[PDB]
This record gives C-alpha cells, structure tokens and sequence, in this order.
C-alpha cells in the first residue's frame, strides 16, 4: 500500500515520517470510499469487461489466435481469458491498495522472462490490457475511470 | 515488508480468491484504527528523544551497565546505545502504522540476536529499557495507541528473548 | 574454492546513524585467493570470527582445485 | 571505508589531494567515449 | 573443478606414482566417449530453450505450482523456475563435457538444500522436472550420451534430495 | 576470432600465449581450407536457402504472414527475407572466422530489444533459422554440415 | 582490436557486398602465413627475459642512461625499463600474431608519447632499445619471421617517434 | 586440461560452450593417442633425460656445483636432479593434459619465492629445464618434439 | 599507546617500523619517568583540581546552576564534578600513556550524542576541562604544564 | 589492541580508580624491559628471511610435508608456508615490542584453528616449526630477549593447539 | 628523512606537527653532529671498506666469481665493486638523513627485479653488505657502529 511504501522510505533515509506524508496516509485513509467503490464495481463486471475486450483484443490482432500462433485452440484461448483474468485481479488489488506496489509483486517482475519462455508475445498481452482499461474505463464514471485508468495505464507500460 | 492491507491482499492471494467480504471487514478494521494510528505516529515523531532519555534515565541510568564494569560504560557504548534505542522505537512506530510486525521480523530481528550474543548485550536490560520505554510511550500518546506500540514493543522483545 | 565466513565487525570509530546490520554481522561466500586479504581485513576492524567452513575446497588436491 | 560492503560505489567529491578534484570533475563530466585521451597520463615531478 | 584427465592425474598424483597402464586405460576410455560428448554437447547447446520449455510443460504446467497456491504462481517465481531449470542443464552439460561430477558438486549443490528448505521450495516438483528435462534430452540428443546426461542429472537430484 | 580471442585472453592474463592456444591456432589456421569452402558452400547457394526457408517457415508460422502478423503484406515477408539473407550473410562470416564472435558483435547482442521494438516475435526467428539450417546442413556432406550447423546452432541458441 | 580476418570482414561489412575473391585471396594469405607466426609466437615466448636484458645489454646498459642523472638510474627506473620493454616485446608478439598493428595503437601506442614526455622519458633511447629488441629477436626466430616481427616493431617506434 | 579451461571461460562469459571450443575438445580428443605416445617415449627415457640434462648443466653454470654454491655436495646434486625429475614429470604432465595449467597449479606459482627461500638460483633452474627441453626433442621425433618443446618453452618461459 | 599506533601504522602500510619510529618507542621509553612525574603530581591533587575548577566554572557559566539548567540541585552538582572526575582520569591516563587514544577509546566517540540524550551543554563541558586546564598547569612546572596542557588542549578541541 | 600500558590503563580503568604506585611499577618494569625489546626487534626484522629459511631447513625440509603426500608438496602450498611462517614471526615481534600476547589472541589465532582443521594443515608440524623458529631467533638475538620471544611463541602454539 | 616523514605523517592526517614529532625532530637535529661524523668516517676510508668487504666476500661466495657465476672476469667484478660502492653511498645518505628513505627510494625498492634481469643472486648481495657492515663497523667506536649498523642492517633486511 501507500503505508508501506511511505515506511521504506523513512527508513531508507532513517527519519521518522514527514507531516507530507502523514498527510498523504491520511488522505488515502478519507479516500477509501472511493477506491471501494472502483474496486466494487470492477469486481462487479470482470465477466463482460474479459468477454469484450477479449473479442476486441483477436479482432484487433489475429496473429494469437491464428494457426502456429500462441493462443489456438479452445484451452488456449481460455487459458488467454484466464491470464486477462489474474490481470485484472491484480489492477483491482492496486485499485485498493492505493499503490502499484502488489501488482509489481506478483505479476510484473519475470513477465517478460516467462512470456519469453512460454512463446507469449508480450505486446500482445499489451494490447489485452489496453482493451481491458478502454473497456473498464468506459463503464466507470470519469473521475474513477481515470483513477483506474491510472493502474491500467502503469500495466501496459511495464508490459511494452 | 507489508501492512494490514498487504497481508490481506497476500493471504487472499495464497489460496489464490478474490477478495471476500472478511477482507473487507479486516481492511475497515485496518482504516478505522489507522486515523489515530496516525495521530498516534505524529506524536511520537515529536517526542522521540524526549521518549528515550526517559526510558534511558528509567532503567538504565542508575544501574551497573551505565557505571562502569557493564556494557554502557564508556561514551562509545553509551552513543550506540542511545542508538540502539532509537532504532527499536523508530521500528515500533513503522510496525505500529503498517498494523504488522513483519518488519520488525524483518528489519530488527534479523541477525540481532547473534550479535547480541557476540558482542556480549545483556538482553534483560535491553528489555527492561524497551519495556520502560512502552510504557513511557503509552503515558504519552494514549491508551489505545499504548496498546498498540505495546504488542510491537513486546514482539520486538519476543525476538529478542 | 570458496570459505563460508561468518563474522561479527564492530566499528569502534564511528557511530554509525543508520542500521548497518550486515556491516556488522554477516556470512558470506569468499573464495580462497581473496580469503588471506579477506581474513587480515577482517582482523584489522577487530571482529571475532564465530565460524569458518569450507565446502567446495576439496582440500588435499594438487590438481584441479 | 567510503562504500562500504553493501553500499554501491558512488562519484565522490574528494578535496585533499590537490590533483584529485579536477581530475575527478574532469572524468565524471564526460560521457563514455567522448574522446580517447587519457585525462591524467601522470603526474610530473616536483 | 576436475576433469576425467585431472581426476587421474590427481589420483595418480596423491599415491604419488607416475602414470601407469591403467590411467593410460581411463585416459582413452575418456577420449573414445569424449567425441560424442562434444556432438552431444552442441546439440544440447542448441536446444537449451525447447528442452526447458518442454520439461516444464510436462511436469509443472499443469499442475498446483504453477497455478495459485504453489511456489510457482507468481512471474518472478516463474522466472525464477526457468532461471533454476536453465542453470541445471547447463551444469548437466558441463558435467557431462568433464566426464566428472565435481562440478555439481562444486557449484550447484553446494549451496543449494538449505536455501531450497529456507525458501520453500519443493525439491519433489524439482526432480520430477529434471527427469522430464533428463528424457527429454534423452529422446533429443541420443542413447548412449541420453545416459551420460542420465547419470549426471542423476547426481544432481541425489545432491538435492 | 580464434586468434583475437586467444591474444585477448593472454593478453588480460599479461602473458603471451600458452604452447595450447598456439597449436589451436595452427589447427584453425589449418581448418581455413575446409572453412573457406564451406563459406563458398553457403554463399554460392544463398538464393535457394533464402527461398526454401523462407516457404518453410510461412509453411510452419503461418500467423505471421496472417492477417496480424507482423509479417503482412508482401513488402513484410519480403522484408523478412532480407533479415534472414543478413543471418545467413553472419552465418558465413562466422564459418570464415573460426568462432562466433562475428555473428554475436554484429547481429546479436541486442537483437532482443531490436526485435522487441519492431514488434517482432522472436521465436518466429528462431524457426526461420532453423529451417535456414535444414536448408543449408541439407545441401552438404556430414562434416561439413556439422561444422555449419554449429554456428547455425548458436544463432538459434542466441534467440532463446 | 582486429586482426587480418577481422578487419577484412569490416572491410568487406563496411562495403555491405560479401566475400568476393581478393577477400578470399588476403585470407588465404594469413591462413598460409598463421603456422609461421604460432611457431614464431612460441619461439618468443620462450626467451621473453633473454631477449629484453640482451636488448638492455646491447643499447641501454654502460651509457650514460644507466649513469647518475640517467632517466634509467635508479632501481625503481631499471625495474620500470625492463617492465617497458617487457610490453614492447609482448604486444609486438600480439601483433603478430593477429597480423594487424591495430592492437599496437589501441593499447600501446595511445597515451605513451605524452605519458614520456610527462615523465621525461627519452624517447631515442627507447626506440634505440626496441630496434635492438627487433634485432635479437630477427635473429632469434629467423629472416621471414623476424621481419614480420620488425614491420610491428618499426610501427611501435614509428608512433613513438 | 582442455576442458577445465573452456568450462571456465564459458562459465566467466556465462553461456554455453562454442562449436568452435566444442570443435578443439574434439580434436584434442583425436589427438590423444599423439599425446599418449609422446609422454610414453618421455616416461621410458626420464633418467637418461635426467644425467645428460644434469651433466650438461653442470657443464655450462659450474657456480652451482661451486663451493658456497647452491648444489654443492651429494645430497644437494641428488636434490637437484629430484628437482629436474619433478619438472620433467610436470611436463609429461602437462603434454598429457593438452594445457599447461596442473605444471601452473604444481610448480608454477610460488617458485620465485621459494627459490629465494632456500637460495637457489632460478635461472640456473631455467638453464636446467633448457638441457631438458633440448635432450628431449633430441629425442623425439620433430613434430612431436615440437609439441613437448612448446610446454618445456612455457616452463623456461615461466621461470625467467 | 606510542606503541599500538606505530604498529598499526606499519601495519596498514604493510612494512615493518622505520628507525624513525624505532627512536620515537625509544625516546618516549626514555621520557617515562617524566611523564610518570605528571601523572603522580595529578593523581595527588585530584580533589583540589576539581574543586577549584568546579567552583571557576559555575562562577563562569552560571547557567547550569541556574534552576532549569542542567546540573541542578545537590546529586546534580555531584555527577557533575563526576564527569570531571573521569575526564580528568582520562587525562591522566593519556599522560601515562604519552597518547591521545584511551582517552579517545574510552570518552571521546559519542559525549556529543550522548550529552545530546541527557540534555547536558558540550561548551560548558569544555568550559569545565579549560579550568581544569588552567588550573592544573598552574600546578605544574611550566614544560610538564606544557605536556599536560598537550592532552587538555586536545581534549577541549575534541569537545567543542 | 593493548600494550603493557594500554593493559595497566585499562586495568585501573575498569574498577575506575586513578593510577596507583604499583602501575608505576608495572610501568617501569616494562620501559627497562622496552630497550632491549626495541635492540631486539631490531635484529629480528633485519634477519626475518635468514630465520624462517633457517626454521624451515630444521624442521620441515627432509620430511614428508615437503616431500610428496604431505600439505607442503607444491610450490603454491610451499609458498603458502613460507608465508604463514612469516606472519607467525611478524606477529610474534609485534606482541614482543608491546609486552602484551593480546595482539596474537586479535590478529593470529581469531579463526586460524577453523581454517587449519578445514584445509587439513597439520597442526604438529606447524608447532614444531615455530618451535624451531623460537631457539633460532633466541641465538640469535639473545637470552633474555629469547625468552620474551619464546612465552609469545608458545601463546601461539597453545592458541593453535 | 626524519622531517619529511614526519610532516608527511602530519599532512595526511590534516593536523600540525604533533608536540612529540617536533622533539623528535629537536633530537635529530642535535644529533646531526655525530650523524656527520659517522658520515666523514664512512666517506674517508671507502677504499679499504669496498675492497676488503669484496676480499671476504669472494672469500665467502666464491661461486659467482668462478667461470658460470655474475661476476666473472675483470669488468664483472670492477661492476661489482660499483655495486658495492653504490650501496655504501646510499649507506652514507642514510646516516645522513636519519632514516632510510634515501635508501629505499633511491637503491631498494624494484631491486629484486633488477637483479632477477641481470642474473644476479640476491643472497651474495646481502653477503656483500654483510661484509661492508663487518668492515664498517669494525672501523668506529661503539654507539657509531650500532648507529651505522643500523642502516646497513635495514639494507640486508631489504635484500631478503
Ligand atoms: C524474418 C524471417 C522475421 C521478420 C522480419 C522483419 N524484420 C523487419 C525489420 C528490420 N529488421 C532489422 C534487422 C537487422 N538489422 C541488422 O543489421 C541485423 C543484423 C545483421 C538484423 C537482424 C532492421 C534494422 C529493421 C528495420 C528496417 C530496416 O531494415 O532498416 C520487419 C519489418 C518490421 C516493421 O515494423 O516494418 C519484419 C517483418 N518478421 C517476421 O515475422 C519473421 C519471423
Ligand atoms: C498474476 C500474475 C500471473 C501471470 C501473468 C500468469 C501467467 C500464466 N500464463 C499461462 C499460460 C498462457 N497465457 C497465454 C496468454 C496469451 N497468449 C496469447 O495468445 C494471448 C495474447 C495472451 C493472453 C493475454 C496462453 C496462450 C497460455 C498457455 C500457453 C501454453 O499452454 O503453452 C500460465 C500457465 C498455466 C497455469 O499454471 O495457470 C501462467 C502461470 N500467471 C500468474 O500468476
Ligand atoms: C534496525 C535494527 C538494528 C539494530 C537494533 C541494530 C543494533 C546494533 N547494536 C550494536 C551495538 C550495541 N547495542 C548496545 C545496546 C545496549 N546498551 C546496553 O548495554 C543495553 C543492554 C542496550 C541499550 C538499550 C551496546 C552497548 C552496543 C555496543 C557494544 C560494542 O560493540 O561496544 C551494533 C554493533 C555496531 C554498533 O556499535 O552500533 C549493531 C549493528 N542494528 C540494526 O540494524
Ligand atoms: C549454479 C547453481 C545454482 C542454482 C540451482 C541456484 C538456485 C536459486 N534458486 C533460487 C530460487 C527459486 N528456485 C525456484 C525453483 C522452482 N520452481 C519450483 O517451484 C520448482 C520446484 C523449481 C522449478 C524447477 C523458485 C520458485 C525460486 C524462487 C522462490 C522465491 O524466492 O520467491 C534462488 C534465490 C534467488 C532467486 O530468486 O533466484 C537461488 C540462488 N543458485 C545457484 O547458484
Ligand atoms: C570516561 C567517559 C565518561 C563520561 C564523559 C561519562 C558521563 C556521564 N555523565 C553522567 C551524568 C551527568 N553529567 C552531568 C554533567 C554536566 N552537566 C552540567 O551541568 C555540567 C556543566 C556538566 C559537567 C561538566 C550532569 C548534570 C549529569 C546528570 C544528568 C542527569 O541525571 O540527568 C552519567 C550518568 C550517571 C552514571 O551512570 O555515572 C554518565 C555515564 N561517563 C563516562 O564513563
Ligand atoms: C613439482 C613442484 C616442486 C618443486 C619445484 C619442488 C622443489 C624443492 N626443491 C627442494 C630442494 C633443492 N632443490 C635444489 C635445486 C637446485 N639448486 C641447484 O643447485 C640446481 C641449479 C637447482 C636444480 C635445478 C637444491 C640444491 C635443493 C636442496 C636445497 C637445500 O637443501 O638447502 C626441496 C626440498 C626437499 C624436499 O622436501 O623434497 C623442494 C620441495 N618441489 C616440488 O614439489
Ligand atoms: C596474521 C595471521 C594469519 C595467519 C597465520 C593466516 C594463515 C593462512 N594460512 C593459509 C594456508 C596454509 N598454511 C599452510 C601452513 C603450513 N605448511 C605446512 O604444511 C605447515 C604445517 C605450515 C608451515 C609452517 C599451508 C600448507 C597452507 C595452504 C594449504 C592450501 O590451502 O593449499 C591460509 C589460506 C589462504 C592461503 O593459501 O594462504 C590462511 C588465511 N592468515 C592470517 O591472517
Ligand atoms: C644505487 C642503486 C643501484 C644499484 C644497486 C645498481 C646496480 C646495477 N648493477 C649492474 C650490474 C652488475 N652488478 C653486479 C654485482 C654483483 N654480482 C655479484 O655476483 C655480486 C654478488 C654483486 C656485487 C657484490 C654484476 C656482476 C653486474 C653485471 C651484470 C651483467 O654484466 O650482466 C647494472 C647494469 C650495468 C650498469 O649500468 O652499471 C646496474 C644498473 N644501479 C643502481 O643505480
């Protein structure tokens, strides 16, 4: 979260913690509601927000779903969705925490290592997370779109 | 290194769900107790020093380790044991803001048991000074707040023990 | 060739202000040709040595390490 | 003793030899292969 | 780091003798595998990546670890399980190039129990993927050298188990 | 090359070269006859293993000449074709020289984030040297192709 | 750091054509030449400290250099001559070996004229005791080889000079 | 031997072993049997190797047999020829192995110190393994007295 | 002593003691006794120093004395007659010692931490060490004054 | 890091009273002493090489460390002695100067045990070649100053044992 | 010398001359008497000192002037004699200067690679300075001969 990351900074440079950032904590601690409500609402429609941008994601880039490319085949394509659907997860755990910090945890340090390794390609994995934010960011309301839009937007830049 | 809310997220992840209402119930707990947990935090950050000479002139001062034969006895020890204090209060108050003591596992309890052995600290009188300083905390912030940098206090104890 | 070390270094000079705990004990992996120059700067900060061992020395072989 | 074990090195900013700022100041300032002369090539004698 | 040649020469050499017959045996028994051992070598050399990639989706894929719950789950924990796969069939190749063990012995399992018991980290998943990885090499590079490779994966789950 | 590898490598150590080095490079010094006519072996022959790779490899990817793929559009298999003919080109060079030390400090290093700025799936590189090498170990004796596919099998190698 | 094979596949990269036939031509010259410069290289590693004190015996030593107020007086002078000379003949070896000079004024040639005249190092009387180091080692290793030692020790003098 | 060293220089460049070192393990393979015969003829002859290196050596530097010299009695000459018997049999050593790295790891490093310990003179040792190298390639036949003479160059090189 | 900071010295340059520093052992072995003179003619007159420099210091700084200040009350003015006490010990122990370092070893690392912990003044400190500087030179003959005045000087640098 | 006089400073220094008549004595019992202390650190530093050579041909030349079979064998492992053997001198000259054995318990004997059991050198033949280096430098330097330099060589030798 | 050593130990630490350095550098400036009468009673009878120190010498080490030995025939041992005389001057600088940093800076430091270059055994070297110091010192009175003794004792430490 905010508190963690607030923590290992005043200990890095072994002060206590400035009013700048109790601040921040507490701001963070009034905003909860509307975190709630985005992380609320994301846990609502991850469904229809996988099912569409899933459909938009092979209809913008055939290659995956091709014959000889990665995701061919019925597992393969739901092993796809399942992948959007950890990602999605972890944009809601970040949602929450008010931080990138557990999204960078558990699924930003290897991506590209794994990926490499299990042929993904990871510009592709990209634009299903680009899909995923226009779609998430078309159902919320402008001022909580940009709020998620804000983690969405941090995944598909540690993506490519 | 993680809060209430790390832990949650961590252990709503091990099993590998989605987050449940008692997450929710946990994180709400965590929230409403974090508003004076930052009061608390601004306090203490206030009034540290005036906390440890008070812990230092409770315990410590009029015993055998600030005279000589103990392991306080020259300026050397004493400066590195006003250190040390400072530390294990600074510490408690990141543990008492995250709502965790991982850190304190982490951080302090690490590797300071064997060189506490190494070096020859007593570990009652560190102790003694930790818990005179819990309670000179607790007189300071509150009864609540006590509380909370009294378990942090006491697992930083634990570890040391 | 590698000496696991274990060692406890106080620094009696400075009062170091922050935490500092693998400046002051620490094991690691050193290999035996930076060992000798390793150990004699380890006795000029004065740290005690709890433990040393060795286990990809294969000790006794002139040949091959 | 300036680094220590777990500290990554750093620019340092020395003072006391008297050679040694400029000739620091002069390193640190470039990139690397900016030219291929050798900043100090030795010191002269007194 | 020893050799078949230097494991001959120092075994010669702590008795104290010359060169006898013998050694002269083992030195050709070297040199007679050691020809397939380098066309071996860059066959495996050349499929370092399929082989790896093959030996995980047999044993580990589908499975709990690389699901949620297992030491699996995360990137970095995937990264880090190719990383520990790579480095196993490389050290296999090198043992296999040496006609020696000591080098599995010198830097693979030196080391590699008690961070494997202080991580957490299942070492029966872990042998069953360097049997997956030791057949698929087999079926890869041959029979007699799939022996070779046998052997000193062989070597490396013994040390680890 | 051999011998640059070997002068480096005495020449961190500050010593000269080692009696073993200097028959390694008598020995490669006699290989380059066999060297030489396996580059005119490659290099005479480039128009058919360019093609027959290239049919190849659309043959077993054919998502990247898909709708999608990268490759798409005539100009972008024929582009690729012009990657696989400077493969090849560093292939010979690397024959010539003795060790790979042509090949990776041209074409090598960072091909990685090359590729990966391109958009590029590099696995799909890897199959097309890999069928450059069938091509190419097909159209020699057994030493020959040996001798070839070994830097052949280094290209592939430093994709993945 | 090139050496003939090297440079004319920059050449030939630079031009962006392949290997026509005076490439093929130039590398089957150094691939004539190379058993010559091994057995040549061999030869001079053999007789390194030979050669330098043979060169300090023939121009350098009973001058005026080796006299009070030489820049070659002192102990610390003398070891720090025979550690010169010591390069010259190693990285003239090197050169030799890749058949190409580019080595020399990479890593010999680069900073030494400034570097001597720093120091106020003569720098006729160095090239006085490589021509003689060229002159031992040509009669060491024979005419052909010992010119094509010389063309390298005539290209260290030249970019001394 | 061969193979130690390249395994640590692939190990210090932290890949795989090159086809071309691949290609100089197989050949030092081959030539086993060359090496194997070339340390049989030098382990047959090791004494006569021995006397006329030994007397040659006293014949030219007659210092060390001198009284106040080093190798001045009947032990100190016995010493010394159990010196030229343990470089000679360093030597087999290192023609056997294909590198000069266990005569490096045996007899190689501290020599100069040693030898300024007891008070030998280490050129006169180099003088000693110079009678050695010429009786034995006296000896061999000139290829394979080309071999053995690059280790014992390396041996007198390493000396002086 | 002399002694231990030559030797680590000569052991942080790695050599072994220059005659220089041989005479300089030497010559403060032979200045023993006038230094043994010092530290007997301060270990007699320890209490009058104390008092005579106690009551010059709260007649100079009345500040500490003052209610509020520091050294307050009759326990107060007592350990504050103890830290000179000590300082003055260390004094002596310097003397005897003919260096500064037990006085550096035992209270001169952390007295500005650790009188920043107590609330203690470090320039009246100083102050208090000035008198009892001035006062023990005036005890003294004039060049064992300037001896003793040595280690005074160095202890009030190292305070202030 | 103690002398005599630091040791004396010490002493008086943790029971906390100032210098007594009988540190005095202490005092100028090791100044009377520190003359000849100082002659014969004098001649053991310009004869150090003389005296382990001499050391080393007593004891350990003519049997079967030096030979093969034993932890003397090669040229690095001799060298390794020679050089351990010196540092055993050195430091032995360094607790005579000081009149205190508190720098062999600092700097010598801290984890040279461990490293001797873990290497596999023998501890006896160590012990005899000290002991052999002991009445080399008392005939040479002398009697009483053999004595001083024979308690510091036996420190060593129980340290080691 | 004894003032540039102690102001150079004075300059690192970035402090003035210590109280004791400066008496040290009293008593080497009252001393420089009879350091220069040591130095005219070294100078005035250099003839008898380099040539019986080179009679008992040859007598001692008569190996390196036999036929195989460095100083064989007349110019080699006219050099050696050179030798010796150099070494003597330096000995006199050093009585001198009150400290050995003319001899180690100028004719001790690269020594042992100046005479491993020119065949010279080091160890008749220091027998060579074995006999200047017999001569020498059997040339003065007592204290002079302990303090001459003392420079020539660092040289034969030097050597070995
Ligand atoms: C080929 C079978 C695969 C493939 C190729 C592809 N390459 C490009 C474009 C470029 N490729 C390079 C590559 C190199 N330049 C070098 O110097 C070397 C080493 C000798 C290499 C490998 C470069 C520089 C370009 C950019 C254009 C240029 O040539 O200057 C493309 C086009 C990418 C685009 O966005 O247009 C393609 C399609 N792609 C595949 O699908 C095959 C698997
Ligand atoms: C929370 C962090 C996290 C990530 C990122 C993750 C990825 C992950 N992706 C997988 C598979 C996969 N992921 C994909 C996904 C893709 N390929 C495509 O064609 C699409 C473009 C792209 C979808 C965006 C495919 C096709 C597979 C199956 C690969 C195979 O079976 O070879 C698997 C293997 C199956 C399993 O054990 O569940 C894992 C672990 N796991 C994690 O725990
Ligand atoms: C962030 C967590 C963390 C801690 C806590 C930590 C402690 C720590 N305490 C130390 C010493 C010490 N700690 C004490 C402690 C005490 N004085 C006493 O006698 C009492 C029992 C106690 C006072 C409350 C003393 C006296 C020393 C110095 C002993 C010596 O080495 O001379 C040292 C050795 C280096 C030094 O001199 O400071 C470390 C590393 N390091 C860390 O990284
Ligand atoms: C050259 C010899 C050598 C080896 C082998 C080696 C291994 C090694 N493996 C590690 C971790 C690991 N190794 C694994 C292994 C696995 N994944 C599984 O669950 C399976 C049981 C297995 C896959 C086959 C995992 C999951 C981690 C990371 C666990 C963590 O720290 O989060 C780590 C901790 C640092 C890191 O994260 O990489 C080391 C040092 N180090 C060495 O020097
Ligand atoms: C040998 C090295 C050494 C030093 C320096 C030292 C200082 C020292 N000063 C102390 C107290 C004190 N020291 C002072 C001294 C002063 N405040 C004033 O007003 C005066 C200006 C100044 C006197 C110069 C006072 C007032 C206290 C009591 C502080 C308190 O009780 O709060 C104490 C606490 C009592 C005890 O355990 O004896 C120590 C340890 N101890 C040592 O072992
Ligand atoms: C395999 C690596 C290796 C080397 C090099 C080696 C050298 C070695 N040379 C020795 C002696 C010796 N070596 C010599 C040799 C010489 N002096 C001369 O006059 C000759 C010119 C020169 C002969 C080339 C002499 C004279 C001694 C006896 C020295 C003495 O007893 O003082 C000894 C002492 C006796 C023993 O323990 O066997 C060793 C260990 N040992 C080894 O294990
Ligand atoms: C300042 C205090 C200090 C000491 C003493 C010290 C000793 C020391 N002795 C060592 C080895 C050694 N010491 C010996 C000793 C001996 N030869 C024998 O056989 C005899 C029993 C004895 C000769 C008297 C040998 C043979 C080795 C090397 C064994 C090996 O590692 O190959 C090593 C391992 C690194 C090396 O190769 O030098 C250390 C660190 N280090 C220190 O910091
Ligand atoms: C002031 C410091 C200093 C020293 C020491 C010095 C030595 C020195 N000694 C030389 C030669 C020599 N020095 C010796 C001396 C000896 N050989 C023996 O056998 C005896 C043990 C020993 C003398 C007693 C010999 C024989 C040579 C001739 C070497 C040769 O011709 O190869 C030479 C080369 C010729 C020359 O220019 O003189 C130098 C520079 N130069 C210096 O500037």
């Amino acid at each position: 979260s905010i508190v963690t990351k607030s923590i290992v900074n005043a200990d890095a440079e072994a002060r206590y913690l400035s009013p700048g950032e109790l601040d921040r904590i507490k701001a963070f601690v009034t905003s909860g509601e509307s975190r709630l409500r985005i992380a609320e609402t994301l846990t609502g429609s991850r469904e229809r927000i996988i099912k569409s941008a899933g459909d938009a994601l092979f209809q913008k880039r055939p290659d995956v779903v091709s014959p000889g490319g990665n995701a061919y085949g019925e597992e393969m394509t739901a092993t796809c969705l399942r992948d959007m659907d950890y990602y999605l997860r972890l944009i809601t755990y970040g949602v929450v925490a008010g931080d990138v910090t557990p999204i960078e945890e558990i699924g930003l340090v290897g991506v590209r290592e794994m990926y490499k390794s299990l042929g993904t390609p990871v510009d592709a994995v990209a634009q299903a997370v680009r899909e995923m934010k226009a779609v998430a960011t078309g159902m919320m309301s402008g001022d909580d779109a940009a709020e998620a839009g804000a983690y969405f937007d941090y995944v598909i830049g540690a993506m490519e | 290194m993680q809060d209430a809310i790390t832990s949650v997220i961590n252990s709503a992840d091990v099993q590998g769900k989605y987050l449940d209402g008692s997450a929710m119930d946990k994180l709400k707990a965590y929230f409403t107790t974090g508003a004076l947990r930052v009061r608390a935090a601004s306090t203490i950050s206030a009034n540290a020093a005036a906390i440890v000479k008070e812990a230092v002139a409770k315990s410590l001062l009029y015993s055998d380790v600030t005279r000589p034969g103990g392991n306080m006895y020259t300026t050397r020890r004493y400066a590195a044991c006003i250190r040390d204090l400072d530390y294990y209060l600074r510490y408690a108050t990141y543990a008492m803001l995250a709502g965790d003591p991982s850190i304190l596992d982490e951080r302090v309890l690490n590797g300071l048991k064997e060189t506490y052995n190494s070096l020859g600290v007593p570990v009652g009188s560190t102790v003694q000074a930790i818990q005179a300083m819990k309670e000179v905390t607790a007189g300071l912030v509150g009864a609540d707040a006590g509380r909370e940098m009294g378990v942090y206090f006491d697992y930083i104890c634990s570890g040391l023990s | 060739r590698m000496f696991k070390i274990t060692a406890c270094v106080p620094s009696q000079s400075r009062i170091r202000t922050q935490r500092e705990l693998q400046n002051t004990y620490f094991t690691k992996l050193v290999p035996y040709d930076n060992w000798f120059r390793e150990q004699q700067r380890i006795m000029k900060m004065g740290g005690k040595i709890v433990k040393v061992q060795l286990a990809t020395g294969k000790p006794g072989t002139n040949t091959g390490l | 003793d300036n680094f220590g074990e777990d500290t990554v090195p750093f620019r340092r900013f020395p003072t006391l030899p008297a050679a040694n700022f400029p000739n620091t100041e002069r390193l640190y300032n470039q990139l690397t292969k900016q030219n291929r002369d050798l900043v100090v090539p030795s010191f002269e004698p007194a």
